[PDB]
């Protein structure tokens, strides 16, 4: 027998992981709750990756760069693993040179500036002497997974390489709930859901995604639910007073109220009397 | 009359075509009858009209001519004789 | 329905995407019709749907077993390159999903578009030929779901419990919709029995006479229903005429229940009943809980005791040899029974510590897979294992699967495994041939007429009676009895008549047989019918697959030849040996001599051959019978086989196997008849196999339609 | 698998090949799998598994096909591969260089162009249709033919290779040969439905639904299951090793240690050493008949040290509790979950597709050909026949049998009703039935047929 | 983004209350998402009246029947429980109903007070006869969803105060399930249909839209915490 209200409250536990709780609910109702909203992040939140590289020394993905003990499919699976965040729609070109014996990571990579990469400690390939890295991705915002895209679509050239895209900022949603069940039926279901991100949206802004989209379909179902006055043939004085000052219309006349239109100066008592009568008849 | 809607192919109930008719092949070779005239007249439509007889029933959007017999069939429009 | 590949589909339908396409003026002719389907434009999917909508298209496996391995259906088009079929259908099509492959074909004109869609339809074949059950059931996964939401669970959550004097029972509920409340809450559990009230589904016949009188409108009213809400909800899946069960449901009780439907409700609803079974089964079958781990396989505490006590037994009777008291096949028969009864100990114990909630235990129970002794084999003990030879090892395998074999019990396994494998390969080779011959000898015999008004036919036992007095059933009366036209009139006692001559004689006929206390009745069959070429379709009787009278230009004989050569795989001379001889009327390798005259007998051990001399009670002459062997036991009849006991004209004096010629030639045709019928049904039904008689009757008509000429 | 400055011993692997991980053989990946039924979509030994082994790229293969064509001298002069075909179109030919192959690298797809090679046909009989559409387009002598070489129909993928032979260049090359070239397609092959799974244990299955990550099971820590099998095959085919494989495999990947305070357990007592303390994803090794017994790895689940926070997700008896992914409600009861070694097998269904309406038909018989290979056509054999008179259904034997496979002129005649609209006509003689009365008449016997 | 259509709801009705609603086209795995949290809402967050303690004079312990009347007290409480009340007042209400000699005893012979609604007043509840004498005392109370008997606190006060369930929800019996039409050209999305049963208090409509502005509120809560969100277009 609860009517109040249910809250929100947050605590983080990382700068990842955090944890919502949502009471007080109705019996029952957190786990479709928690489901529908660990269903709705895991698939339907919105991100950036990259979509397609191109490596000078190459023409497709089963070729090896000379000089790097990497392999150009490895080092595709390797990039498989950046995180990112774009501001700008359209796709965006980023670059990554190197040169001499080194490991190169995702810190060598210059992003142009709206967009930002957020795991430049992660391993990427590793050169030799001879080894020489230049490579440029492309990266579009989307939302799901969408795979390949094929070079065949678009007016790429062969050194184009198409690669599978994973707009999910999401990474690990669960939760749980605490039921109390008492016998005076102020029973209730406290729901704790915990989120942790790829370190690229925090999972307070995820949730607020989530619900925007949720509340999307739920509104949905919530909407099933004139004259001139010197036509009125005046005088010398009414007719000098409305063309000097500029009163043209009846209608501002009889919107105007007899205070209103008695404040002009050198106003005549006979003017007065005549929009008296005047408004009184129409 | 238990049943509800029939989806598709079915659409017909088969056992109430079975009472119209003596048994399946018999079924069968009414429906295969009137599919070749219904064909035959919607192919030659176009010159004099000949003495097959367009579909009784309103076809639909674009039905088959075997549906569209069988629907003939279950509305009891038709009369056949054996061999 | 089936679910065919979008690619599969318009290469399939080429042509007519193509005119379709050329119509709706997407390409100015057919080679840009044709260019664009190769290329496969954007614009072709969408004609291709239409194209699709409602052309059956007729899938098949290979081999064709029967008639039903080849069946149409109404396509979609999925993404994919794999077809999706009906999971009901896997039993017809004896397809499993772990790799086989289906072919497909398309009907082009109008007679065979019909013909597909009349015939061959999915929904339209239900019931198996050969032998009457349908072959629609719901199989592993939805038996154990539909058993498990069945199932009534003794104080459970949510149970009923009459009360008093604080408290009313506190377990009654008004409708169907606040017991859905109730299990969706906590209270209330899906296997708690409880007491609601029904005003839609029909009660059982008992409850409804004597509640509601003559009238049954119950669907309209309301009554009181003791069961558990899991039958509630299976109730509300039948249709809604049909009455209550109020059962735990078996797949024997689900077999019942469809065959009853099948029996008196139209083939649609039929249908429709059982896909919807097949999906409420396919949704609680997860909800069970019904999984395996290794804790879920129990074994059994006294085991080590058992296993002591026979190894005991074995090192005495060992020994017993050791002393010379007894030879090497005589200690290997002692090993073999008393390990045998090792084995059947170990299992009882096992059975009786099993407990009946663990999920190996509801499957096995539940008919959908294996059974107990696979269970046994999994945990507890295998027991022997058989030679490369044929022949029982004296040391069996004394340990499970469970807790693993040793090198040399997993040897003696591989033999046997080698062994079954390689016999199965063969079988399978031999059961084609056999049933290769069987069709091309009885493709003859088509139904040519309604009825040929003969008056001739065959007496059937019908639930002989009793020596206390009663009539107790008898074992096979739906592969004899059932699904047959009566010859002549059924009078008790030259009373009233109780079924007229000319019916289905189905369940109410038998019913009332069994009433009114006849036994031997007589029918009408191919056996005896009188039309030249091929039989009338009352002397075939009931088309055993539709449910109904067969029809007038029905293909019998093929008919019969599928269904009895379809089970050959299933057998294991007293298997698809014995049957090949028997149809192929050979002279049987255990030859037991037939009597000529009915006589007295008297026999004499000979010097390991047996003579024996029968003396008619009349002015006949004294036959004999002098070359047989001393392996052949006696046979036994009415009791035991005593010299100097008069025997019949064609009593079987050797235990074995009679001569199909000589017991023709000394008892008329009938007597074959019988004779052939009745070995061939106990050689298959032996299995676990029942297929119809009439099957075997055309088979033996077209076998006995000659005549040897004695005189030019 | 070497760095740049460690030493290597003799025997030591350097490099892993195919099937090879840290130089053992690895043929499959370790998947977290739940041996519950699920909706009937495992059903009869369907697989169920994660759109994240579509998307991580668990479970994809690289094929690679190779494609032959060679120019060889006629008796009307030499073919030549060339870039210049007659009578095409010129986008087609924009991924073909001036050598006549196709460029390195470029993507190809069904009905592609390869290897630009045309023949010396000179001229044929020319039907006045084509004289007049010749005159009227002014074509040029056009006066070789092109059988160039074409991707087979079915497949796609890019170009890795091309190795080109010419006797001109020294090269040795069977007698009348003067060019020959090999061009080699790969195709980054991912998992989909169809595909055939299975276990180290006979475990087959094809994979009946791909489901979304979200619509799965999973732990209460989150983590959703990435493969589901039915639990109605194991006991039936008594593979009870398998679920001792998949206990074992989730002690090893969730770690492992014995706590040993009051000496070390009784079923612990036999267990070698430095395997009391096992961390998280390592490997363990099972002789086939010295393995682990049923008491010790009950042990090893009991002991199953908690994954990332305070938890443990399975239970002594190695169960675990599931979220349904759909209604969200837990599972009634705990189901057994652990990781199992599951592998690819070489029963792709892109390998296996095949549909025909027109091909190819036989020289003695007018029959269509068989296998993929040639267009196919599939075997109506005895068995079905006999299942198609049981049906009582005679017509569309009748059709499958005259002009479907046999009736040339029927052939022609059904096209052209299926195209023009009309309905089919009449089946005639089965060419095959002629054939053999020839081979009848040529053993000397009269046969023939009488009309009265 | 956009998700390339508009999604619509269509309802069509079956009986005088009992409607089916198609949810069409959704995003891929959308279906169970939407059906489940509205199955669920529906059941348990519709406020409504009902029924939760009964007293009838003539039995204090004796619990199998009633003098006069021939139907017993487990199947009066049935029928007490299956019927259907509307009551603007959150404080619990009681009614009378009595009645004497032979008749009918409906749910029309009962006196709501005022406030309090009785919307179908021709249901059999009782057979009196042989000078019958029935006296019946009920609680109504509002709440939501369904609630099982509360041990009485007055047992003292009132000895024959037996407590019955109550059915909170005015919605009775709803049902869901999902499809996946047009999926080649559409890129397999997927329709939602549910099937709701509710009593004549009120209608499949208003309870939907009822449902709605319960789970937008809530999902509102959980969201008006970052304003600037991102997510599809109708
Ligand atoms: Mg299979
Ligand atoms: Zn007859």
């Amino acid at each position: 027998l609860i009517s109040q209200r249910p809250t929100l409250s947050e605590d983080v536990l990382t700068d990842n992981r955090s944890q919502f709780v949502i009471e007080p609910l109705e019996p029952g109702f957190g786990y479709t709750l928690g489901n529908s909203l660990r269903r709705t992040l895991l698939s339907s939140i919105p991100g950036a990756a990259v979509t397609s590289i191109r490596i000078d020394g190459v023409l497709h993905e089963f070729t090896t760069v000379p000089g790097v003990k990497e392999d150009v499919t490895e080092i595709i699976l390797n990039l498989k693993s950046l995180v990112v965040s774009s501001e700008e729609d359209e796709p965006v070109t980023m670059y990554l040179r190197k040169q001499g014996p080194g490991e190169v990571t995702a810190g060598d990579i210059v992003p142009p500036a709206g967009v930002t990469v957020h795991n430049p400690g992660m391993h990427i390939a590793t050169l030799n002497d001879k080894g020489k890295l230049e490579v440029e991705l492309v990266v579009e915002r989307g939302r799901g997974y969408v795979p390949a895209v094929q070079n065949r679509a678009s007016g790429a050239e062969i050194g184009r390489i198409p690669v599978d895209s994973i707009y999910s900022p999401v990474l690990k949603v669960t939760y749980k709930v605490d039921a109390t069940r008492v016998e005076q039926r102020t029973d209730f279901d406290k729901l704790i859901l915990d989120v942790e991100t790829k370190n690229s949206i925090s999972p307070r802004d995820a949730l607020a995604s989530a619900g925007k989209t949720l509340v999307e379909l739920f509104g949905l179902a919530r909407e099933l639910n004139a004259l001139p006055i010197d036509d009125l043939d005046l005088t010398v004085r009414s007719y000098n007073c409305l063309k000097r000052e500029g009163v043209h219309t009846v209608g501002e006349l009889v919107a105007r109220t007899e205070s209103d239109l008695l404040d002009i100066r050198n106003f005549g008592q006979k003017s007065i009397d005549e929009v008296k009568i005047k408004l009184h008849q129409l | 009359g238990g049943y509800d809607t029939p989806l598709g192919i079915t659409n017909p109930p088969i056992d109430e075509l079975l009472d119209r008719v003596s048994s399946k092949y018999a079924l069968v070779i009414y429906a295969a009858k009137r599919a070749r005239q219904i064909n035959d007249y919607y192919n030659q439509l176009g010159e004099g009209i000949l003495e097959y007889v367009g579909p009784l029933v309103e076809p639909g959007l674009q039905e088959k001519p075997l549906s569209i017999a069988l629907r003939e069939i279950h509305a009891d429009l038709l009369e056949h004789t054996e061999g | 329905q089936c679910g065919l590949p979008k690619l599969m589909a318009l290469e399939l339908f080429k042509p007519f995407v193509m005119k379709r396409l050329v119509d709706l003026n997407h390409a100015q002719n057919i080679k840009s019709a044709k260019r664009m389907v190769e290329r496969q434009r954007p614009q072709v999917w969408d004609v291709l749907e239409e194209v699709i909508a409602e052309h059956p298209v007729l899938l098949n496996r290979a081999p064709t077993l029967h008639r039903l391995g080849i069946q149409a259906f109404e396509p979609m088009l999925v993404e994919g390159k794999a077809i999706q079929l009906h999971p009901l259908v896997c039993e017809a099509f004896n397809a499993d999903f772990d790799g086989d492959q289906m072919a497909v074909h398309l009907p082009l004109s109008a007679e065979a578009q019909a013909e597909a869609r009349i015939l061959m339809l999915s929904s339209n074949n239900i019931l198996s030929p050969a032998s009457g059950r349908p072959l629609a059931m719901p199989r592993l996964d939805m038996v154990t779901g539909l058993y498990y939401l069945t199932t009534e669970v003794p104080g459970d959550t949510g149970e009923y419990q009459p009360a008093s004097g604080d408290h009313p029972e506190t377990g009654v509920y008004s409708s169907p919709a606040e017991a859905i409340m109730a299990a969706d809450r906590g209270v209330l559990s899906v296997r708690a029995k409880i007491k609601v009230r029904l005003t839609q589904l029909r009660p059982p016949v008992e409850i409804e006479a004597e509640l509601f009188g003559h009238s049954g409108w119950q669907p309209g009213d309301a009554w009181m229903a003791e069961t558990t809400l899991g039958r509630v909800m299976f109730n509300e899946l039948l249709p809604l005429g049909y009455p209550f069960v109020n059962k735990q449901m078996h797949k024997k009780v689900q077999a019942a229940i469809i065959n009853d439907l099948a029996e008196r409700y139209p083939m649609i609803v039929v249908a429709q009943t059982v896909d919807k079974l097949k999906d409420a089964g396919f949704y609680w079958a997860t909800r069970s809980g019904v999984t395996v781990s290794m804790a879920d396989v129990l074994v059994p505490p006294r085991k080590k005791e058992i296993l002591d006590h026979y190894e005991e037994r074995a090192d005495k009777v060992e020994k017993q040899f050791q002393r010379g008291a007894l030879n090497h096949d005589e200690r290997n028969e002692a090993l073999v029974e008393i390990w045998k009864e090792a084995t059947d100990e170990v299992g009882q114990a096992l059975r009786e510590h099993y407990p009946d909630d663990n999920p190996i235990i509801t499957i096995v129970d539940s008919g959908a897979t294996g059974n107990f002794t696979q269970t046994r084999t999994l945990a507890g003990m295998k027991g022997l294992v058989t030679n490369p030879k044929g022949e029982f090892i004296p040391r069996p395998v004394k340990s499970s699967f469970r807790e693993g074999l040793t090198v040399l019990e997993y040897f003696i396994n591989t033999h046997g495994a080698r062994k079954g494998l390689a016999d199965t390969a063969l079988r399978t080779a031999d059961s084609g041939y056999l049933t290769r011959r069987l069709v091309d000898v009885s493709q003859d015999v088509i139904v040519r007429e309604h009825d040929c008004q003969t008056e001739r036919g065959i007496v059937v036992e019908l639930a002989e009676r009793a020596p206390d007095g009663t009539l107790i059933r008898d074992p096979y009366i739906e592969t004899s009895a059932y699904a047959r036209t009566l010859g002549t009139d059924a009078v008790d006692e030259a009373g009233n008549v109780i079924v007229e001559r000319g019916q289905d004689l189905g369940d109410p006929e038998i019913d009332a047989l069994l009433a009114a206390g006849i036994t031997q009745v007589k029918v009408r069959s191919v056996l005896t019918c009188a039309t030249s070429t091929g039989v009338c379709a009352t002397c075939y009787g009931r088309s055993m697959a539709t449910g109904k009278l067969v029809d007038i230009g029905e293909a019998v004989g093929i008919v019969a030849a599928q269904s009895i050569g379809e089970p050959g795989t299933q057998l294991t001379t007293g298997g698809l040996p014995r049957v090949q001889e028997l149809f192929e009327a050979r002279v049987p390798r255990g030859k037991a001599p037939i009597a000529d005259v009915t006589g007295r007998v008297r026999l004499e051990d000979g010097e390991r051959f047996y003579k024996i001399t029968i003396v008619p009670d009349d002015g006949g002459e004294e036959v004999v019978y002098d070359k047989i062997s001393k392996r052949q036991r006696l046979r036994v009849f009415k009791r035991v086989l005593s010299d100097g006991d008069h025997v019949e004209v064609g009593q079987q004096l050797m235990e074995g196997s009679a001569d199909p010629h000589e017991v023709l030639r000394v008892q008329g045709p009938r007597e074959v008849q019988i004779h052939l019928v009745r070995e061939v049904q106990e050689v298959y039904r032996a299995q676990g196999v029942s297929i119809h008689d009439k099957h075997i009757e055309v088979i033996v008509r077209q076998m006995l339609r000659r005549v040897t000429i004695i005189d030019s | 698998i070497v760095d740049a400055g460690d030493r290597v011993e003799a025997g030591q692997v350097i490099a892993d090949g195919p099937c090879t991980d840290d130089g053992e053989m690895a043929l499959g990946k370790n998947l977290l799998v739940a041996i519950m039924p699920w909706e009937g979509h495992n059903y009869e030994d369907a697989i169920i598994l994660s759109n994240r082994l579509v998307e991580e790229d668990v479970l994809t293969s690289i094929h690679i096909e190779e494609h032959e064509i060679d120019a060889r001298d006629t008796k009307l002069g030499a073919e030549e591969i060339t870039r210049d075909i007659p009578n095409i179109s010129d986008e087609v030919l924009a991924d073909l260089d001036e050598r006549g192959i196709v460029r390195i690298g470029a993507e190809v797809r069904d009905g592609d162009i390869l290897v630009g090679k045309v023949t010396p046909k000179g001229e044929t009989e020319l039907t006045p249709e084509e004289r007049l559409l010749r005159a009227i387009f002014g074509e040029k002598a056009r006066e070789v033919r092109d059988t160039s070489l074409k991707v087979p129909h079915g497949e796609s993928g890019k170009v890795i290779g091309i190795r080109v032979f010419s006797r001109e260049d020294e090269d040795e090359l069977p007698a009348g040969v003067n060019e020959l070239v090999r061009v080699y397609v790969a195709q980054k092959r991912k998992i989909s439905d169809g595909d055939k799974l299975a276990g180290r244990h006979g475990n087959k299955g094809v994979i009946g639904k791909i489901l979304p990550v979200e619509d799965m099971p999973f732990l209460a820590d989150g983590t959703p299951v990435d493969i589901i099998l039915n639990t109605h095959g194991v006991p039936r085919r008594m593979n009870i090793g398998q679920i001792l494989e998949t206990h074992l495999g989730w002690c090893a990947h969730s770690g492992w240690k014995v706590d040993a305070a009051k000496g070390v357990p009784d079923w612990a007592a036999r267990l070698p050493d430095e395997l009391l303390e096992a961390q998280p994803n390592a490997i363990v090794s099972t002789p086939v008949f010295d393995g682990a017994q049923e008491a010790e790895l009950q042990g090893l689940l009991s002991c199953t040290l908690p994954n990332r926070d305070g938890d443990v997700l399975v239970d002594a008896d190695g169960k675990a509790m599931l979220f349904d992914g759909r209604s969200g409600e837990p599972f009634p009861y705990p189901v057994t979950v652990g990781y199992m070694y599951i592998m690819k097998l070489h029963h792709l269904v892109d390998d296996k597709i095949h549909a025909r309406s027109t091909g190819p038909y036989s020289m003695i018989t007018q029959q269509p050909l068989g296998g993929k290979a040639q267009f196919g056509g599939q075997r109506f054999g005895e068995m079905e026949c006999w299942a198609m008179q049981a049906y009582g259904a005679a017509y569309t034997l009748q059709e499958l049998l005259t002009i479907k496979s046999d009736d040339t002129v029927g052939r022609v005649k059904v096209y052209e009703a299926i195209v023009k609209g009309e309905n089919i006509p009449e089946p005639g003689i089965p060419e095959s039935f002629k054939v053999l009365l020839k081979e009848l008449q040529s053993l000397c016997l009269n046969v023939e047929v009488l009309s009265s």
